[PDB]
DNA sequence: GCATGCTCTACTGCTTCGATATCG
DNA sequence: AAGCAGTAGAGCA
DNA sequence: TGCTCTACTGCTTCGATATCG
DNA sequence: AAGCAGTAGAGCATGC
């Protein structure tokens, strides 16, 4: 039943009105986080994490345009916090997906400015990398960078 | 530190005048030196700002990009420094005019808002012109008539308004300048009083006790019989313990 | 509420006649209105910049609301003032306004009636701040607007009694069609004309009340009595030089190191310290100690006994002097204590002597805490706050001395003269109105580049004298007053 | 008698604005 | 970072 | 030889910088 | 200083 309200909330943001897009993007970021962990068939749970990442509409670039905003601070943080129970209800099956969330975190810390949302950013990083241990998977992130 | 100036009252009244400074916010003169750990040294240290755009990915700017912009309601606007350098304000040189006179004691006690206050005073080289300002203060003394000045010491001052208290003594025959305030700096806000109340009405035998407090705790007392007052606890002659 | 805020709609009428030049030829009251408006806007973007404003034209032939009906036309929604939108709302005026007025709506309908008090109150009902107080200065002239039915006027007063309910209060701005008091209609079982003051009075002002500081008096060592130290001359200046990157009209939100023993890198604040030096001496210490060698006692009042109100003279001072107050929120009961000490001293004349800490780590000052009295009438005339004040005292290094070394006489014959010259120069001195010429000439400098009218106005400087109002003032006595008893002659 | 389902209000912490010491 | 008047070293003499 | 410039200079003013309640 | 929210040590009802 998906992707209704994805591309919903990919459309409500441009106009203006930004206050209607933040309650909007609130009970639709609730619905998704309703409507997807409740689903429990595995095929159809790969059929979820191949519905929400998509490489031109989806949840990440979502939260990659309306950045430059000062209105979708609610529903980012929801997406946020969200995103450490997505990354607990499945496993290391998402890491060819795992640069992306990587470099959309490190820009959310060094953009955003209000430590309301600056924190779960590290979060999802903490959590991440104390998942995907010491392996081949610890050469695409540049530690020499990071550190 | 010597202060040489002329006075004017109305078109030309331009009489030299002499003034010193009296009571400041006394501070120290030495500056607290940054020394790394290690070297017990501060050459080795650069201590420096970078002008870093960030608002995304940074892109690290030089200092030729910068207008000095001002908020405005709920936007930003430019003229950074060559406009304002143009349309500035200023008031022609050094200035000790006299606006007017009060005759009315109605310049309060709170009102003062100075961070030093002045004594003009007199001037040199065979004072006619200081016997002149003697005969005006021997003048202003005997009523509550006070003066309104309006000073500045260059065109980089700004000018301020202020009071010309008298000061006749036994050696020295001085005028004493403060400033005042301009009708931006005043607030004024409703309080509810004490003494038309309900629940905080204080009675007698509380009234006694109090009036027992503040006479046993007084620092004054009157001897000799001429009850000019003997008070100790001088604190104008108690030096600070800071600096010390 | 601290951080409460106030909202304005500004009704606006169009129907048949304010549009009519009153068959004269000197001012529209429309263009009036528009005059109005503007300044109230360009005062209140600088003075009170955070209150809700909104503006409401009634009684034109199209309606945009947001509940569609008719000759209700709103062009502003309730927000803060907005630059651009005064920058659209400034084009109103001469006859091309009025025109781009005709050709943008027109005018003239059956107009309104209880429904545009209604879509003011569904204006009101939708914003979620907090809200203080909630004024509509509506802009009509005529005293009938139910001149042909009653129930019309009927469910007005009662539409006007449910919003008193609420309670939101209106109170218009009646034109000058007799220019004055003679129109005196049935206008009055709704509300509960003067026109300069909103167009000149209020030209750059603050509004705020805090209490900057919430503090202790220990009399003994168990008086404890809980004050609050209020400030009253706020030595206010400009806003700050924000800093902006060139082309895109963005901040840069610089940073800062340190680093560079020779070696490159980057150093901590961790690893350093705080260093003076004396020719070849240097003393070292951490900035734990630096900060904490200013450290003498609590915050807090320290009492230490009375004074009479005689000695302390008012050529001593250094500081803008506060004011304090009690508080029933810390200890309870303390303003009875408060209430009896300001009696008795009120009525026994006397004055007390402090030591003060205002913060948690500061070295002391000597003050003294003086009583105070309201002043009071029957037009709530309330002007003096009762309670207490705080002068300044010097200590040390403060009073300098002159050389001292001047004394000559005088003689008694230009008393009379100088009485004569002063009583041709006598006035009461104020009760406001000094404004400050820098800042004055700044926020119209501002105003040219934001508005952008044609020009720079030249704010007019109040400072100087008027030297011809006191050179006529006084006459030809000017030679005489000089050359009296004291002849220069080169 | 030990490990879970379910409320709970005081504590602490960040933001907003305003005020004061500081090197130059 | 900016200015304003005092106070010992050159230049024409 | 005294006056007249002349680079310095103590000392002051806001101004951007930093701290806190 | 005001204020604004949200965590969380701290208890009650319940299962194996």
């Amino acid at each position: 039943g998906v992707r209704c309200s994805l591309l919903r909330l990919q459309e409500t943001l441009s106009a203006a009105d930004r206050c209607g897009a933040a309650l909007a993007g609130h009970q639709l970021i609730r619905g998704l986080g309703q409507e997807c962990v409740l689903s429990s068939s595995p095929a159809v749970l790969a059929l979820q994490t191949s519905l929400v990442f998509s490489r031109d509409f989806g949840l990440l670039v979502f939260v990659r345009k309306s950045l430059n905003s000062i209105e979708f601070r609610e529903c980012r943080e929801e997406i946020l916090k969200f995103l450490c129970i997505f990354l607990e209800k499945m496993g290391q099956k998402i890491a060819p997906y795992s640069v992306e969330i990587k470099n959309t975190c490190t820009s959310v810390y060094t953009k955003d400015r209000a430590a309301k949302c600056k924190i779960p950013a590290l979060d999802l990083l903490i959590k991440l990398l104390q998942t995907f241990r010491s392996s081949r998977l610890m050469d695409e992130f540049k530690i020499g960078e990071l550190f | 530190i010597h202060w040489p100036c002329r006075l004017t009252i109305g078109s030309n009244l331009s009489i030299r005048i002499a003034a010193y400074k009296s009571i400041l916010q006394e501070r120290v003169k030495k500056t607290w030196t940054v020394v790394d750990a290690k070297t017990l040294k501060k050459e080795d240290i650069q201590k420096e700002t970078v002008y870093c755009l960030n608002d995304d990915d940074e892109t690290e700017v030089l200092k030729e990009d910068i207008i000095q912009g001002f908020r405005y309601g709920s936007d930003i606007v430019p003229f950074s420094k060559v406009d304002e350098e143009q349309m500035k304000y200023k008031s022609e040189g050094k200035c000790f005019s006299v606006l007017g006179f009060c005759k009315s004691s109605q310049v309060q006690r709170r009102f003062f808002m100075g961070n030093q206050v002045l004594k003009v005073f007199a001037a040199r080289d065979d004072e006619a012109a200081a016997v002149a300002l003697s005969s005006l203060i021997h003048a202003l003394d005997d009523l509550d008539m006070v003066a309104i000045v309006r000073y500045a010491y260059d065109k980089r001052a700004n000018p301020q308004v202020g009071v010309a208290f008298p000061h006749i003594k036994h050696n020295y025959e001085c005028l004493v300048y403060v400033q005042l305030p301009f009708m931006e700096d005043l607030r004024q806000y409703m309080f509810s009083s004490l003494k038309n109340s309900k629940k905080y009405a204080p009675t007698e035998a509380q009234l006694n006790a109090v009036d027992a407090l503040i006479d046993s705790m007084s620092l004054a007392k009157k001897d000799e019989k001429t009850d000019t007052l003997e008070d100790l606890f001088p604190t104008t002659k108690i030096p600070n313990p800071r600096f010390q | 509420k601290y951080s409460g805020r106030d909202s304005l709609i500004f009704l606006v009428d169009a129907s048949k006649a304010m549009f009519e030049s009153q068959s004269e030829d000197e001012l529209t009251p429309f263009d009036m209105s528009i005059q109005c408006i503007q300044s109230v806007y360009i005062s209140k973007i600088i003075s009170s910049d955070r209150d809700l404003l909104a503006v409401v034209f009634y009684g034109t032939e199209k309606d945009k609301n947001s509940v569609n009906f008719k000759n209700i036309y709103v062009l502003q929604e309730l927000d803060n003032p907005g630059a651009k939108r005064i920058l659209e709302l400034d084009q109103f005026k001469g006859q091309q306004g009025q025109k781009r007025f005709q050709d943008m709506m027109g005018h003239g309908s059956d107009y309104s009636l209880s429904e545009v008090l209604w879509v003011c109150a569904n204006l009101f009902s939708d914003v979620q701040f907090k809200m203080s107080h909630k004024r509509i200065m509506l802009f009509t002239n005529e005293d009938n607007p139910h001149g042909n039915d009653s129930a019309k006027a009927s469910r007005a007063r009662t539409k006007a009694g449910d919003l008193r309910d609420t309670g939101i209060f209106l109170d218009l701005m009646h034109l000058k069609k007799p220019g004055g008091f003679d129109i005196s209609l049935f206008y009055r079982d709704i509300i509960s004309s003067k026109l300069e003051d909103l167009l000149r009075k209020v030209r750059a002002k603050e509004t705020r009340k805090r209490a900057l500081s919430r503090l202790k008096l220990k009399l003994n060592k168990d008086i404890v009595i809980s004050v609050g130290i209020y400030n009253l001359v706020q030595k206010a200046l400009k806003p700050p030089p924000i800093k902006l990157y060139r082309e895109t009209n963005e901040p840069v939100k610089t940073k800062t190191r340190t680093f560079n023993t020779s070696t490159g890198g980057l150093l901590l604040p961790s690893d350093t310290k705080r260093s003076q030096i004396y020719g070849s001496r240097q003393i070292i210490l951490e900035k734990e100690e630096t900060e904490e060698l200013k450290r003498f006692d609590d915050p807090g009042l320290m009492l230490m006994g009375f004074k009479p109100l005689v000695l302390l003279k008012k050529h001593h001072y250094l500081r803008p002097s506060l004011f304090v107050y009690p508080e029933e929120s810390l200890v309870i009961g303390s303003s009875t204590l408060f209430s009896a000490l300001l009696i008795k001293c009120l009525e026994k004349e006397v004055a007390a002597l402090c030591r003060y800490t205002p913060r948690r780590n500061i070295p002391p000052y000597f003050v003294a805490l003086v009583p105070q009295e309201e002043e009071l009438d029957d037009q709530k005339i309330q002007v003096t706050p009762p309670g207490f004040q705080l002068v300044f005292l010097p200590f040390a290094d403060d009073k300098r001395k002159m050389p001292f070394t001047e004394k000559i006489m005088a003689t008694p014959e230009q008393v009379g003269k100088m009485k004569a010259i002063v009583e041709k120069l006598r006035f009461t001195y104020r009760s406001d109105s000094f404004e400050n010429p820098v800042l004055q000439q700044h926020f119209r400098n501002l105003e040219a580049l934001a508005l952008d009218l044609m020009e720079p106005e030249q704010a007019v400087d109040l400072t100087l004298p008027k030297v011809e109002a006191m050179n006529k003032r006084l006459g030809s006595l000017v030679d005489e007053f000089k050359e009296l008893v004291y002849p220069p002659d080169y």
